[PDB]
């Protein structure tokens, strides 16, 4: 028998045996997130450890097939996925200690709470304690306290654990034929085998930096506009030429500037587009929100939601009789079982989120015919980009007026559109320098370019230069501010949020052309476009079988990520910001600090 | 006498697809009104003959094949299919003359803890001939080294269980299939 034919039969055994164990592990974790009890938390771990022990057994079993002896490109991808040694390349004690520090970091991040020196009986953790302060408070000292206390209390504890976290993760990647742990994460975008569609792990660094240079002009003008508005909110605290203090950006880390809309709104007199009260008066329930979202995907050519979706999803809060995690998630348990976990409330923010999570389900339904190891997005950024383009179309005034949530006589002035684009830019383009700088810092740390004695020194040098954000109080090497973020201390790659952002606008521009849209890109709604739905479905069905460069080409017509569609979305705002900043200073000095 | 169609359709226990059973129908008058005037079936697809003109027709004898497959596997119980069920479990001839009837049995054939009784053959040397039946549980040798009766590397057990559960999608729920074959005693 040919090694290629022996591997195909082996994958047939795996795809049938793994699909059954994966469903038991997924349903076990579903019964926990919808019903937090001790009996269900052990069933989640038992079915989870059984799936982990099964996956490890098939890992070494798949390694006995030489990957070089396979000519079929599809089966070669499946073997390479199983042949990854992963974390088992360490010794029994190093792998046990690695999982010990990974759990300790995740624990102290979620359980760490700081107390007020003015009132020691008032102690708040990150959520919802400190997050409510960073998002609503206008007191400089109150925000400075919550910002510094989170990085001096739970941040200093993560410093020794993150040091051992780096050395152990490097010992894993170097043993699996990788340069470092950062090179391991960049392997998700690696394509090697298809002529004209390859992509190296180092090519990601070149492309992310090349596209980021074109985002600088748009971000610098947004930074200058936000800084001018922030000076009116915090007089005698911000320099008109210096960087923005970190504790005044809207959240704990400055990742999103969404909370600055109340302080940076261009035209506050104009009516807000909040259709929350409209559906309540029109007698809408949580069932109607998902029924209306289902009608949206059917209008573009995508199929309905399965019967098991309406029978097994938890679309409402069970209340005090059954505690459940209310994080909106889209579950793909396999074997035709698609569910959505969301404590939906009759609001506009949940209406748009319902389109995002159901967009994930339409992606899962598409590649269901692919083999088990191929049922996933093209890369880590493709899945989140599909869900975001749905909320873009569902949030347009043309769609809200057509459904009946906005009044038919709502005038769309040129100032209402600038208000909307400014709100989008505070969330979309405001996180791009933060995302790139964060992953750039971890790439350098993993690569070995930042020694331990200058981790925080180089962290804030890049914050000043790249993001344009200065720390309010000086931090030595005792702190570990990057670890104070969830994705860093919980072992998650962060470059996915940069690539997904450029993908979602390449998808939107590609779909709006197929949707025959003619106005500005931000006013586009792909509703009723069976051509755009067919054009999008042609890439959703690929899953991970074809390389992401080919899957991206099937929709946008390009083999690589492009920043041009992102600039066209915020083009009316970019010219407006340049007019506003004609008497302002565009740019920042990397030397000013609120404590020099 | 009436032909006992209730003994196969309304049968309590249904066999696995790999070990499907066949029942011969000899001297009796048929009554296809029960099978034709009912919305209980999920497919009911006839080949070579029509679902209505069969009432005024006669055959030498009728053969009823019964088994259980998943929802997505019902499409393979048709002439000219090449799936796993058609190749290794139950194959219909190209010149097949009959009707294939299937209906969902999630409430009786799928349990919460997982019904692993219904199985199917996943590995086999070559495809099955039309109407062939294979119940051998011999260790399938996928590699060149011998198995020696102990399944191991490149040596897999030929049978795998469906594992039906009521929360599966419609494409993965259990469906009972009854294939009526016509051979040229039985009239309408
Ligand atoms: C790599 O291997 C896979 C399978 O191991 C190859 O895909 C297979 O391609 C054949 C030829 O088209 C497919 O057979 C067809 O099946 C349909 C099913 O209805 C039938 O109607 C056709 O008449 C034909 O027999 C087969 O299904 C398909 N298998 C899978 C899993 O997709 C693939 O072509 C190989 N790639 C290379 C580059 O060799
Ligand atoms: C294209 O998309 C639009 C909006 O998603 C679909 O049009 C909508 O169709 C419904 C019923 O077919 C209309 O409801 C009716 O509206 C009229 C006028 O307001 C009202 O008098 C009736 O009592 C009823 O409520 C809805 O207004 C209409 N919206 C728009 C903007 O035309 C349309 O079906 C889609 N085209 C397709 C799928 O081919
Ligand atoms: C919640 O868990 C309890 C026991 O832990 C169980 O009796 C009950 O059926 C569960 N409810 C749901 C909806 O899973
Ligand atoms: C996984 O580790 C084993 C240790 O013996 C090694 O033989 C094997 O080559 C490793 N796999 C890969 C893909 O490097
Ligand atoms: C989707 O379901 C609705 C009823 O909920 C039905 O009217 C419509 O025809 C269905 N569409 C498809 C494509 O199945
Ligand atoms: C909108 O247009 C009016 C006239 O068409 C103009 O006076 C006003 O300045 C414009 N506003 C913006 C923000 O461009
Ligand atoms: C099975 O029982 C039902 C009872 O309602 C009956 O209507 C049907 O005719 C029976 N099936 C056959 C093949 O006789
Ligand atoms: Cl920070
Ligand atoms: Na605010
Ligand atoms: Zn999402």
């Amino acid at each position: 028998s040919t090694i290629e034919e022996q591997a195909k039969t082996f994958l047939d055994k795996f795809n049938h045996e793994a699909e059954d164990l994966f469903y038991q592990s997924s349903l076990a974790s579903w019964n926990y997130n919808t019903n937090i009890t001790e009996e269900n938390v052990q069933n989640m771990n038992n079915a989870g450890d059984k799936w982990s022990a099964f996956l490890k057994e098939q890992s070494t079993l798949a390694q006995m097939y030489p990957l070089q002896e396979i000519q079929n490109l599809t089966v070669k991808l499946q073997l390479q996925a199983l042949q990854q040694n992963g974390s088992s390349v360490l010794s029994e004690d190093k792998s046990k200690r690695l999982n010990t520090i990974l759990n300790t970091m995740s624990t102290i991040y979620s359980t760490g709470k700081v107390c007020n020196p003015d009132n020691p009986q008032e102690c708040l953790l990150l959520e919802p304690g400190l997050n409510e302060i960073m998002a609503n408070s206008l007191d400089y000292n109150e925000r400075l306290w919550a910002w510094e206390s989170w990085r001096s209390e739970v941040g200093k504890q993560l410093r020794p654990l993150y040091e051992e976290y780096v050395v152990l993760k490097n010992e894993m990647a170097r043993a699996n034929h990788y340069e470092d742990y950062g090179d391991y994460w960049r392997g998700d975008y690696e394509v090697n085998g298809v002529d004209g569609y390859d992509y190296s792990r180092g090519q990601l660094i070149e492309d992310v930096e090349h596209t980021f240079e074109e985002i600088k002009p748009l971000y610098e003008h947004l930074h200058a506009y936000v800084r001018a508005k922030l000076m009116n909110a915090y007089p005698s605290y911000i320099s008109p030429i210096g960087c923005l203090p970190a504790h005044l950006l809207g959240d704990m880390w400055g990742r999103f500037w969404t909370n600055l809309y109340s302080l940076t709104v261009p035209f506050g007199q104009k009516p807000n587009i909040d259709v929350t009260d409209a559906m309540v008066d029109q007698a809408w329930d949580a069932q109607r929100i998902f029924k209306e979202a289902e009608k949206f995907f059917v209008s573009v050519g995508l199929p309905n939601m399965t019967q098991g979706f309406w029978e097994n999803s938890m679309l409402t809060d069970p209340g005090n009789v059954q505690k459940a995690v209310c994080h909106p998630t889209a579950w793909d348990l396999g074997k035709g079982d698609f569910r959505i976990l969301m404590c939906t409330k009759v609001t506009m923010d949940d209406f748009l989120t319902a389109h995002h999570e159901m967009g994930h389900i339409q992606y899962d339904m598409a590649y269901a015919a692919q083999p088990f190891l191929l049922r996933n997005g093209a890369n880590e950024g493709f899945h989140e980009a599909v869900g975001e383009i749905m909320s873009l179309s569902a949030a347009t005034p043309k769609h809200l007026k057509s459904i009946g949530l906005l009044s038919p006589d709502f005038q769309e002035d040129n100032e209402t559109e600038i208000n909307f684009l400014l709100k989008q830019a505070l969330t979309i383009v405001g996180t791009l320098p933060f995302t790139y700088m964060l992953e750039k810092w971890r790439w350098m740390v993993f690569k070995g370019e930042i020694p331990k004695d200058q981790w925080m020194k180089k962290w804030w040098e890049m914050k000043r230069e790249i993001v344009g954000v200065v720390e309010p109080v000086p931090h030595d090497e005792t702190y570990c501010d990057p670890a104070s973020l969830f994705h860093v201390s919980n072992d998650y790659s962060f470059i996915r949020y940069y690539t997904r952002t450029l993908y979602q606008f390449q998808f939107q521009e590609a779909l709006c052309q197929a949707a025959k849209h003619e106005g500005p890109l931000h006013k586009c709604d792909i509703s009723n476009s069976t051509e755009a739905g067919q054009k999008l479905f042609n890439m959703l069905r690929l899953g991970k079988s074809e390389p992401w460069t080919l899957a991206l080409e099937n929709v946008v017509g390009a083999k690589n990520m492009n920043v041009r569609p992102l600039l066209n979305y915020f083009e009316p705002l970019f010219t407006w910001l340049k007019d506003q900043n004609k008497n302002s200073f565009v740019g920042w000095s990397t030397d000013w600090s609120p404590y020099a | 006498n009436l032909c006992p169609f209730g003994e196969v359709f309304n049968a309590t226990k249904f066999p696995s697809v790999y070990a499907w059973e066949r029942k011969k129908i000899s001297n009796c008058v048929a009554d296809y009104s029960v099978l034709y005037n009912s919305t209980f079936f999920s497919t009911f697809k006839c080949y070579g003959v029509s679902a209505t003109k069969l009432n005024d027709l006669c055959f030498s004898n009728v053969y009823a094949d019964s088994f259980v497959v998943k929802g997505d596997d019902v499409r393979q119980i048709a002439p000219g299919q090449t799936g796993v069920i058609a190749d290794y479990n139950y194959k219909l001839p190209d010149d097949f003359m009959g009707c294939v009837l299937a209906w969902n049995t999630r409430n009786i054939d799928a349990t919460s803890t997982g019904n692993y009784n219904y199985k199917y053959r996943l590995f086999r040397k070559s495809n099955l001939k039309p109407f062939e039946r294979d119940i051998s549980t011999e260790i399938y040798q996928a590699g060149n080294k011998p198995c020696n009766g102990v399944a191991g590397f490149n040596c897999y057990f030929p049978l795998r269980s469906y594992g039906f559960r009521p929360t599966y999608g419609v494409g993965h729920q259990p469906y009972r299939v009854v294939v009526l074959s016509f051979e040229l005693t039985v009239c309408g």
